[PDB]
Protein backbone atom coordinates (compact mmCIF):
# COMPACT_ATOMS: atom_id res chain seq x y z
CA UNK A 1 0.00 0.00 0.00
CA UNK A 2 1.24 3.68 -0.64
CA UNK A 3 -0.01 7.25 0.15
CA UNK A 4 -2.64 9.08 -1.52
CA UNK A 5 -2.29 12.32 -3.26
CA UNK A 6 -4.26 15.32 -3.24
CA UNK A 7 -6.29 15.81 -6.11
CA UNK A 8 -8.08 19.45 -7.47
CA UNK A 9 -11.96 19.24 -6.35
CA UNK A 10 -13.14 20.02 -9.21
CA UNK A 11 -11.26 18.54 -11.85
CA UNK A 12 -12.70 15.07 -10.65
CA UNK A 13 -9.05 12.90 -11.09
CA UNK A 14 -8.21 9.91 -9.05
CA UNK A 15 -5.91 7.24 -8.39
CA UNK A 16 -6.00 3.67 -7.87
CA UNK A 17 -4.03 0.79 -6.29
CA UNK A 18 -2.52 -2.28 -8.39
CA UNK A 19 -3.09 -5.96 -7.37
CA UNK A 20 -1.36 -8.68 -5.58
CA UNK A 21 0.97 -10.92 -6.10
CA UNK A 22 0.85 -15.14 -5.91
CA UNK A 23 3.21 -18.11 -6.46
CA UNK A 24 3.96 -21.33 -5.20
CA UNK A 25 7.07 -23.86 -3.89
CA UNK A 26 7.94 -27.89 -3.29
CA UNK A 27 10.16 -29.49 -1.28
CA UNK A 28 11.49 -32.94 -1.61
CA UNK A 29 12.84 -34.89 1.44
CA UNK A 30 15.45 -36.57 3.19
CA UNK A 31 15.89 -40.50 3.17
CA UNK A 32 18.10 -42.36 5.67
CA UNK A 33 18.61 -46.34 6.88
CA UNK A 34 20.61 -48.70 8.71
CA UNK A 35 21.59 -52.22 8.36
CA UNK A 36 22.55 -54.58 11.34
CA UNK A 37 23.08 -58.43 11.66
CA UNK A 38 23.79 -61.05 14.64
CA UNK A 39 26.12 -63.71 13.71
CA UNK A 40 27.11 -66.77 16.38
CA UNK A 41 30.81 -66.79 15.56
CA UNK A 42 30.57 -63.75 17.88
CA UNK A 43 29.35 -65.49 20.79
CA UNK A 44 31.21 -68.46 20.82
CA UNK A 45 34.90 -68.85 23.13
CA UNK A 46 34.24 -64.42 23.88
CA UNK A 47 35.61 -64.03 27.36
CA UNK A 48 33.25 -61.17 28.58
CA UNK A 49 35.81 -58.02 29.29
CA UNK A 50 34.56 -57.15 32.86
CA UNK A 51 35.30 -61.18 34.15
CA UNK A 52 37.48 -64.01 34.16
CA UNK A 53 35.79 -67.03 33.61
CA UNK B 1 -23.32 59.38 -2.59
CA UNK B 2 -20.86 62.22 -3.85
CA UNK B 3 -22.28 61.78 -7.86
CA UNK B 4 -25.46 60.90 -5.96
CA UNK B 5 -25.32 56.81 -6.50
CA UNK B 6 -23.06 54.36 -5.55
CA UNK B 7 -22.84 50.81 -7.21
CA UNK B 8 -21.61 47.80 -4.95
CA UNK B 9 -20.93 45.81 -8.34
CA UNK B 10 -22.60 42.68 -9.78
CA UNK B 11 -23.16 38.54 -8.67
CA UNK B 12 -20.28 36.52 -11.08
CA UNK B 13 -21.38 34.30 -13.49
CA UNK B 14 -22.18 30.82 -11.86
CA UNK B 15 -20.66 27.53 -13.18
CA UNK B 16 -23.85 26.11 -15.19
CA UNK B 17 -23.24 26.07 -18.82
CA UNK B 18 -22.45 22.60 -19.04
CA UNK B 19 -25.38 20.71 -20.52
CA UNK B 20 -24.37 17.11 -21.05
CA UNK B 21 -20.25 15.64 -20.11
CA UNK B 22 -19.23 12.11 -20.18
CA UNK B 23 -19.32 11.24 -16.48
CA UNK B 24 -15.86 8.93 -16.24
CA UNK B 25 -14.39 7.57 -12.86
CA UNK B 26 -11.47 9.88 -13.77
CA UNK B 27 -12.30 13.35 -15.19
CA UNK B 28 -12.43 12.67 -19.40
CA UNK B 29 -13.55 16.00 -20.56
CA UNK B 30 -11.64 18.07 -17.70
CA UNK B 31 -8.06 19.08 -18.07
CA UNK B 32 -6.28 21.00 -15.09
CA UNK B 33 -4.16 24.49 -16.25
CA UNK B 34 -1.71 26.00 -13.99
CA UNK B 35 -3.40 29.79 -13.59
CA UNK B 36 -1.30 32.46 -15.13
CA UNK B 37 0.14 35.44 -12.74
CA UNK B 38 -1.58 38.26 -12.29
CA UNK B 39 -4.41 36.59 -14.77
CA UNK B 40 -8.26 36.75 -13.89
CA UNK B 41 -10.44 34.13 -15.25
CA UNK B 42 -14.23 33.92 -15.33
CA UNK B 43 -16.69 31.36 -16.60
CA UNK B 44 -17.01 31.14 -20.72
CA UNK B 45 -13.59 32.34 -21.29
CA UNK B 46 -11.47 30.65 -24.17
CA UNK B 47 -8.16 29.11 -23.04
CA UNK B 48 -5.15 28.13 -24.69
CA UNK B 49 -2.68 24.23 -24.36
CA UNK B 50 -0.87 26.60 -21.93
CA UNK B 51 -3.67 28.89 -19.90
CA UNK B 52 -3.19 32.08 -21.40
CA UNK B 53 -6.52 33.83 -22.99
CA UNK B 54 -6.92 33.51 -26.59
CA UNK B 55 -6.69 36.86 -28.43
CA UNK B 56 -7.10 37.95 -31.96
CA UNK B 57 -4.96 36.44 -34.97
CA UNK B 58 -4.75 32.90 -33.21
CA UNK B 59 -8.29 31.75 -33.05
CA UNK B 60 -7.44 28.23 -33.99
CA UNK B 61 -5.74 27.66 -30.66
CA UNK B 62 -8.57 27.82 -29.05
CA UNK B 63 -8.10 24.26 -26.24
CA UNK B 64 -10.59 24.62 -23.71
CA UNK B 65 -13.17 26.73 -22.27
CA UNK B 66 -12.79 28.33 -18.85
CA UNK B 67 -15.70 27.13 -16.07
CA UNK B 68 -13.68 28.64 -12.76
CA UNK B 69 -13.75 32.03 -11.61
CA UNK B 70 -10.21 32.63 -10.40
CA UNK B 71 -9.09 35.87 -8.29
CA UNK B 72 -5.32 36.86 -9.23
CA UNK B 73 -4.49 38.67 -5.94
CA UNK B 74 -5.89 35.58 -3.83
CA UNK B 75 -3.98 33.34 -5.90
CA UNK B 76 -6.69 31.22 -5.16
CA UNK B 77 -9.96 30.17 -7.09
CA UNK B 78 -13.49 30.34 -5.85
CA UNK B 79 -14.15 27.26 -3.90
CA UNK B 80 -10.74 27.44 -2.48
CA UNK B 81 -8.80 25.74 -5.10
CA UNK B 82 -5.43 25.82 -6.59
CA UNK B 83 -5.89 25.27 -10.59
CA UNK B 84 -8.14 26.40 -13.30
CA UNK B 85 -10.40 24.46 -14.94
CA UNK B 86 -12.03 23.73 -18.28
CA UNK B 87 -13.84 21.37 -20.69
CA UNK B 88 -11.21 20.46 -23.24
CA UNK B 89 -13.62 17.60 -25.25
CA UNK B 90 -16.56 16.22 -25.39
CA UNK B 91 -19.35 18.57 -24.27
CA UNK B 92 -22.03 20.17 -24.82
CA UNK B 93 -22.02 23.86 -23.32
CA UNK B 94 -24.38 27.11 -23.56
CA UNK B 95 -23.60 29.23 -26.14
CA UNK B 96 -21.98 32.23 -23.63
CA UNK B 97 -18.41 32.74 -24.60
CA UNK B 98 -16.69 35.40 -23.33
CA UNK B 99 -14.18 36.95 -25.90
CA UNK B 100 -11.16 39.65 -25.93
CA UNK B 101 -11.45 42.23 -28.54
CA UNK B 102 -11.29 41.63 -32.05
CA UNK B 103 -11.42 38.06 -31.38
CA UNK B 104 -13.77 35.86 -34.23
CA UNK B 105 -16.04 33.73 -32.33
CA UNK B 106 -16.63 31.62 -35.56
CA UNK B 107 -13.02 30.78 -35.74
CA UNK B 108 -13.35 30.18 -32.30
CA UNK B 109 -16.26 27.70 -32.48
CA UNK B 110 -15.20 25.93 -35.67
CA UNK B 111 -11.63 25.31 -33.94
CA UNK B 112 -13.09 23.75 -31.18
CA UNK B 113 -15.89 21.69 -32.79
CA UNK B 114 -13.13 19.78 -34.26
CA UNK B 115 -12.37 18.26 -30.09
CA UNK B 116 -16.12 17.10 -30.39
CA UNK B 117 -17.74 20.52 -28.13
CA UNK B 118 -21.06 21.81 -29.40
CA UNK B 119 -22.67 24.95 -28.34
CA UNK B 120 -26.63 24.88 -27.47
CA UNK B 121 -28.06 28.66 -28.52
CA UNK B 122 -29.51 30.25 -25.55
CA UNK B 123 -32.05 32.72 -25.95
CA UNK B 124 -32.42 36.38 -24.21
Amino acid sequence: VSLLDAVDRDSRKAETSAPERVRQISFPMMYFKEVESITPDEIQGVRQPGTAN
Amino acid sequence: AYQGFTKLGNREPLNDIILWEQITPTGHSRKEYTPQASTEYRVGEVLKADGTKVQAGEEAQADSVCIVNFYADLQLSYHGQLKVVGIHRDAELKDLLTLEASVDAAAVKTALAAKGIDFVPTGL
